[PDB]
């Protein structure tokens, strides 16, 4: 028995997309993806909604082992037909929780200088979008400054503050928690307050 | 009588622009009766088209169109000619015949009134009718 | 609503999904031309298929759609595109800029400032700002990779040398977020300043050339120029003849076989609202 | 042993009969009339008249029927027919200011004197296959407006009177005629335009397109496209005065191109010209764009794209030449191939692997 | 004082009505059926299927009827329709050795196993307009010979078995699909061939012709052209075995090209490949010639003509792109033109001699 | 695989049949058979794969129209069709026959009275066409005995 | 003897006259490619229209016409051309080289030596022997004007360096009357020696490329070579399978699916002669 | 006389004349006969008139020297060929003179150019005898070994032939006529006295 997906796949994917578009284009804005009502545990509602909206046979998906079980796997295959890969370096969409390792993060595809779009998007399920270390965001999508305090593992925070890869290379980050979502593209300047 | 050049140009143009079936129908209803010989049997060839660069400039050749010419002679020696676009040989000979007849006092006023003017009116009405249809596709932007 | 027998917004869901992924990459890489597997539409290539595919992938049943071409809603191709979407989505439409949620445009940014959550979608013929310097994509993609944009400065000064002025008057190149040089679509240079730190999202679609790009809200957009030859915009000796505005981009309407003309607002929504007071 | 037998003529006769049978198709269907083709496939006919070189709709439709709809074969049939006809006259130069308009548009101003007249067009159609055309149908009842044609000056006359463009002037130069004299490059613009009118629509479109994408750019705008009827006149030796012999439906395109700044005089736009038979426009547009490209010598422009390369463009433009030589590869070539084989076999023998 | 009024939709609707009326033409003539077009204008249909991309004769003929015979508009109508259809299967690869032959010729030997089979062809006709076609006529009553299809090996197999050419081998490489992913130069040969099949006949013919005249020479011979019916099969997941769904009439062209002398092996001929729907072969021939030209990278050849320039060839080949962008100049461009005017006027004012 | 081959054969014969003739033949047989449509006839595309030089690497050579249908008989038998073109009623009929041919009560009967005749007709059409085409063969040489020296 | 409705030999008199003038110039300037205003014929360009126009302009009621293609009178296109001339002139025809007054040919000179007052007319695709070195006529015309033929020597050397032999096997360039370098049409190398000091007149017609040229009787025609590397011709290890001749240019006929083949005379009239004797 | 008559059979008589002239030009020194024309347009002889009727038309300006220029010839040429008649030798495609041709007139004749050697004049020279003059030896293209001829030639004409002042491929081609008979010497022919 598989998980169910969108009840109104056309309308619900469109709604989810517009919320994610808002988040990615105005980094640090938290949005809600309400249309799906049960997440594919341990995937939360937002994570599941993003995958149902963007993943298909053209987009390899890597689910870290804490988020990897046969019901989610079979359900993803059935509803989206996305290839499931077991290596992060092979993924178009990477999905992890807070236990992500430095080695997994660093294995993710970043794009190339000539084709910066050809890399991974990291979807990271966090314990909370508040109560973490306070950050200041600046850059494209931010009029002046935006402060956020997501619960982030140190190596993720390191990627954001140091940007080891020269722009236009880099992963874009989507933080999910429950039905809610926050995005930080590779352009955002991030500093710890 | 001796028709001035513009008068002859006009009746020749009306004939050349006439629909061959309508010219045939009209001329048959009038009774031809006049005798004539065909001195140049209808011949179809080409007229080479000259156009102008930018509409107004140097000439250049822009292909060819079909052209049919014919010539007749009436009993009194009157010569009638036609040059008509297309390939309708009977039509060209009819046009040439009428050109000869129009030069005679016996026929000029009669045919002007009963043949040429009606043909011209019909063509003008067809042009008007088409322009009325085409003008429905004008894009309106501003008023008064 | 949609009673057409086609899928909502005509595109199938796979095509929308691929476009949505491309939009999200474009947003994260501002000004970079993202290639996408665009498909043939019921409009010919060159007549706005990129914009159509973006709008179709973005729009939802509750959006309010405005479609303009040359600044006017009633332009032939705007009518054609707006009616297509009415047929295949049943979405509410508007002519009022400040009532729209999605604006699809060919060659104008409205005079009315855009606001948060508005999306403006530009039709783009040539997405590569370098293309009339270097016609080969095999070459221009590497120039972008390496941020090799000097040839554009050269082109500009060569105008100045030859004519005394920069000769690019529309589709005037801009630097986005301090990095990529981007073609803003064939808007007049007059509209370029509106792109800088705008509250709305800007998307750009080139259907024939198979590129999508974007400028997020509140992003620096700086027209290329020099200190001794700073950016200028179109001007006219006349105000709009209908509403009197001196602040709008004007259309030259030729009235007489000989000489007489009238200058009126290109942005027809703006013009009527000016006229109303 | 083997002996040679005759076979060529009986094979060819059988091959043509097979082609004629295929052309007629299922005899349960009525045979298409040339009149039907002329009327209902009228845009195919426009192309065939223009490249075939004879503005006779019936002959072009006849060639299309004979060719089973193959435009290239139809064009060649009509062009070959040309050779059999006597040249009876040369027209007075056409006057496109005297056009009775079917259609008139301009991309460079919102509105113009005489207005934007869309006329019959597929422009702005949604290209959705219309399955109602699988059964008999009814044509629309056309709405009518006022019947007068408005004054419609050429847009380039408006530009030229403002001094923003230059009038095309007639020096009286006699046009060159490539149907009489073979081309030898470089050619006069009158020769280039004649050749472009005859040239393959698809090839010239692709070259024009390449200039739009930066391979020899010329910054084009559609200054005007007008379609409609123009009177044709000749001056027969027999009479010594002009006679109006009929009219041609034609389409004229004038492109505005990049401005130049000559020494002494004010800067001004340059231009291109296209002219075809019938309503089909894209050939006229391609013709105008490649016309401007090939004005490179007059403007001292360095050819950076193939569309600006006079010999390359014009030597490969006429599909009567192009299609003939590509297709001639189907002719027997075994004597030449055997000469190649004889060498290749020797070259192999002289190696050891 | 002027006030703005609406007019766009009213004008467009009237414009389309005019076009529909013109398409129907004189209603004293019967309306053409799609079936008649399909049967009797079958070479037009061949081109529209091949460039439109759907091998369905009724749909291609429908597109032609809808387009008033305009091949470019018909190609676009069919291509646009393709977008609305679901991909239900992918065929097993075609096997042209299984062709039920209509026609089979080889230029490189006088006679070959299976013979020279001229089939239905216009080859060797005298191009004289046939005025008997202006009336109803009767097709020939076809003579018959033996009903056997003789064994007809590919000529390139004969050459390869002799070591004079190399067999085309299958490494199992997955083909690229340009309809799913946008072009990235340089392209695989599988991508280039897919693009060439869809490309404009006239443009590709002209390029191929230019190579024959020395702009990127490749010393072509028509090794074989065969036309006929090939079975199409799929392997549906529901069953797990091959199912024969029908057949396609196709034309295959194999060109022999100049020999090369590789280091490790005997010298041998190179080759080109063309494949199209239906009987019209000149496209297949141009395809093969430009295929060979665009093999320049694999052979380390440098371009001596436009036909060898991959981006120039393929960027400007698909007339759905080409004709769209040339024709788009008809759209209002007055905002951009006003920007040009605003500058030009300023430049003029700054000169006043 | 002879059983597989047998089914492949009747499916092929049906797919190549002229829809009018199949409809006519099937009606004249007057078979009463209750069935359920599992997949309503659907018309889309089959993507065509060809090979470089006929034998080499694959490439895509456009698409053809294809119509598919599926039915279920009362006893659970599933019938299928994938047929070139756009004839939905024809595809449904082909799916039905595929199902019936799998049943003992119909296989031999329909093989003899429906499939074999349809195949014979097609084969006769092919032979007749080859006889026409062969008139266009170019003769060059023929073998004989005898001659002088 | 024409009963078609067409002019005798199809061409009108003005066209024949223009071609006649060109022939006479060609004879006076041996090997020079004379431009002519050729016209579209009922055969496609590429299929022998230059030869057709020459034959039509020289032929008379009492001529005996032979037409061959690949050496054979029965070849499809030879049948087409010969039957065309029968229809529009009614001239006597023959397959016997000996009996012909005019021979129109594609790619062979007969094995039977030609004699006084015979005219042989060659169909030519590419009239310019320099064309595959230099594709532009704007350049090759001047190369001929100035006798700048040195580049052909480099091409020959390069063949020899690469392959050990000259790689041109047909349409092998010749020097005519010690001056012009001429393309002999796509006859095999084997036939070139026949052109030297021949009693017959040789005319060459390239219809699509619009050139006519000529070699008068008794004119030097010498294949290009080196002082070191001498001219050689095609050879086979077999006699004609039909007539036994070892002195003729042979055709390779592939007999079956396997590797079985037959070699026979290309010149089918010569073959007939040999075998019946 | 106003108007002379042309060929009785314009198609066949032109073809005849052309083939004779082709023989003469391609095998220099061979004397051929042209009368499918009963009488020349005096003072033009049969051979001259036949050549003009065969090759001249609206595309080929003709210049006739004063002693060969009169109203009847001119009107007849205009009517039958529609050739343009020009007053200066340098304008001519076909030049027609007798033995009184001047060095000035000869030197004015177009010779063609190196790139377009066909774009010059052909000189039709009416001589009083094709055999009463200085014996010449001809060699070159069109001649197996050697051919002797002895036309009556003006000194300046013989000079052009023996010295060839214009570099090949430039040069006039020469057609000598006397009654119905014709002899041609193209620019290729090597000509020596005795
Ligand atoms: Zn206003
Ligand atoms: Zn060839
Ligand atoms: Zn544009
Ligand atoms: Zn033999």
């Amino acid at each position: 028995t598989l998980e169910t997906a969108f009840m109104l796949p056309v309308q619900d994917a469109q709604h989810s997309f517009r919320r994610l578009l808002k988040a990615m284009s105005e980094p640090g804005v938290i949005v809600a993806l309400h249309q799906l009502k049960r997440g594919w545990q341990p995937l939360n509602i937002a994570t599941t909604s993003v995958l149902l909206t963007l993943a298909d046979n053209d987009t390899p998906v890597w689910l870290s082992t804490p988020l990897n079980n046969d019901i989610v796997n079979q359900s993803l295959r059935f509803h989206t037909n996305a290839p499931l890969v077991s290596q992060p370096e092979q993924a178009t969409f990477a999905v992890t929780d807070e236990a992500i390792s430095s080695e997994q993060l660093n294995a993710l595809s970043t794009g190339t200088a000539v084709a910066p779009e050809a890399g991974a998007t990291l979807i990271l399920q966090v314990a909370s979008l508040s109560g973490g270390r306070m950050l200041r965001l600046t850059g494209a999508g931010i009029a002046e400054e935006r402060m956020i305090a997501p619960r982030l593992p140190e190596c993720i925070l390191h990627e954001l503050t140091e940007r080891p890869h020269p722009f236009p290379l880099g992963i874009d980050l989507i933080l999910t928690c429950g039905e809610r979502l926050l995005a930080i593209p590779r352009t955002t300047h991030v500093e710890v307050c | 009588m001796h028709a001035d050049t513009a008068t002859r140009q006009h009746w020749m143009s009306v004939l050349a622009h006439s629909q061959p079936a309508e010219l045939a129908a009209r001329l048959n209803a009038l009774n031809i009766t006049a005798d004539y010989e065909v001195i140049r049997a209808a011949e179809t060839g080409l007229v080479q088209i000259q156009a102008r660069m930018g509409g107004t400039g140097e000439r250049f050749f822009a292909g060819d169109a079909t052209l049919t010419r014919a010539a007749v002679r009436l009993t009194d020696g009157t010569l009638g000619y036609s040059w008509v676009q297309g390939r309708d040989k009977q039509h060209a000979e009819r046009c040439a015949l009428i050109d000869a007849l129009m030069q005679q006092s016996r026929h000029f006023q009669n045919l002007s009134e009963t043949l040429i003017a009606p043909l011209d009116a019909d063509r003008m009405a067809r042009i008007a009718a088409r322009q009325a249809e085409v003008n429905a596709s004008r894009v309106d932007f501003f008023t008064m | 609503a949609n009673l057409s027998g086609y899928n909502f917004a005509y595109l199938d869901e796979q095509t929308k999904r691929m476009i949505r992924r491309a939009i999200l990459k474009a947003v994260a890489i501002p000004g970079y031309q993202v290639p996408f597997g665009g498909r043939e539409m019921p409009m010919p290539y060159g007549w706005g298929t990129g914009g159509i595919q973006l709008t179709a992938s973005v729009i939802g049943e509750s959006d309010v759609l405005k479609v303009i071409d040359q600044g006017a809603d009633d332009t032939t191709n705007a009518v054609s595109i707006r009616n297509f979407f009415k047929r295949v989505t049943g979405v509410n439409t508007t002519e009022r800029t400040d009532d729209a949620t999605v604006i699809q445009t060919r060659h104008r940014i409205p005079e009315t400032p855009l606001t948060e959550d508005q999306i403006i979608i530009f039709q783009v013929p040539i997405p590569e700002p370098l293309r009339f310097i270097e016609p080969r994509e095999t070459e221009t993609r590497t120039m972008h990779a390496l941020e090799e944009y000097g040839v554009m400065q050269v082109k500009l000064y060569e105008d100045i040398a030859r004519f005394g002025h920069i000769a690019t008057t529309y589709a005037y190149p801009v630097k986005v977020n301090g990095r990529y040089v981007m073609d803003p679509s064939p808007i007049p240079k007059f509209d370029n300043p509106k792109m800088d730190m705008m509250p709305a999202l800007q998307l750009f679609g080139a259907g024939r050339e198979k590129r999508i790009y974007a400028v997020p809200p509140f992003t620096r957009v700086e027209s290329l120029d020099f200190d001794d030859h700073p950016f200028t915009v179109q001007q006219w000796d006349e105000p709009c003849a209908i509403c009197g505005s001196t602040h709008s981009y004007l259309d030259e309407v030729v009235l007489d076989d000989a000489g007489n003309r009238m200058f009126v607002c290109s942005d027809t929504d703006y013009c009527r609202q000016q006229s109303e007071a | 042993m083997y002996v040679a037998v005759k076979g060529g003529e009986k094979a060819i006769d059988a091959a043509h009969a097979l082609q004629e049978s295929r052309r007629r198709g299922d005899t349960d269907l009525p045979e298409l009339s040339v009149a039907q083709i002329e009327q209902q496939l009228n845009l195919a006919v426009d192309r065939v008249m223009t490249e075939g070189g004879i503005a006779d709709r019936e002959l072009a439709a006849l060639a299309l029927k004979q060719a089973s709809g193959d435009n290239v074969e139809a064009i060649f049939l009509l062009r070959a027919y040309r050779t059999t006809l006597a040249k009876l006259a040369v027209s007075e130069p056409l006057d496109t200011t005297g056009m009775r308009l079917e259609r008139r548009i301009s991309a460079v101003y919102k509105d113009i004197p005489g207005g934007q007249l869309l006329g019959p067009t597929y422009d702005y159609t949604h290209r959705l296959l219309d399955f109602t055309l699988l059964a008999n149908g009814e044509a629309p009842t056309l709405t009518t407006a006022d019947s007068e044609q408005q004054p419609s000056p050429h847009v380039f006359s408006l530009l030229a009177r403002q001094g923003l463009a230059k009038f095309e002037e007639d020096s009286g130069a006699q046009p060159d005629d490539i149907t009489r004299t073979p081309p030898v490059y470089p050619c006069s613009r009158s020769s280039r335009l004649q050749q472009l009118m005859r040239g393959d629509e698809g090839y010239l479109l692709a070259l024009a397109y390449s200039t739009q994408r930066g391979y020899g750019r010329n910054h084009p705008f559609a200054g005007e496209i007008r379609s409609g009827y123009i009177d044709v006149s000749i001056v027969p030796e027999e009479l010594g005065f002009a006679v109006n012999v009929g009219e041609l439906l034609m389409t004229e395109c004038e492109m505005v191109n990049g401005f130049i700044d000559p020494p002494g005089e004010p800067p001004h736009f340059t231009r291109g010209y296209g002219l075809v038979f019938g309503m089909s426009e894209r050939k006229a547009m391609a013709m105008a764009l490649v016309d401007r490209a090939l004005q490179a010598p007059e403007y001292g422009e360095h050819a950076t794209g193939p569309a600006q390369d006079e010999e390359f463009v014009l030597a490969h433009a006429d599909n009567v030449e192009v299609a003939g030589f590509v297709s001639h590869l189907k002719l027997p070539h075994y004597v030449d191939f055997q000469a190649e084989l004889e060498l290749l076999k020797r070259l192999q023998q002289e190696q050891n692997h």
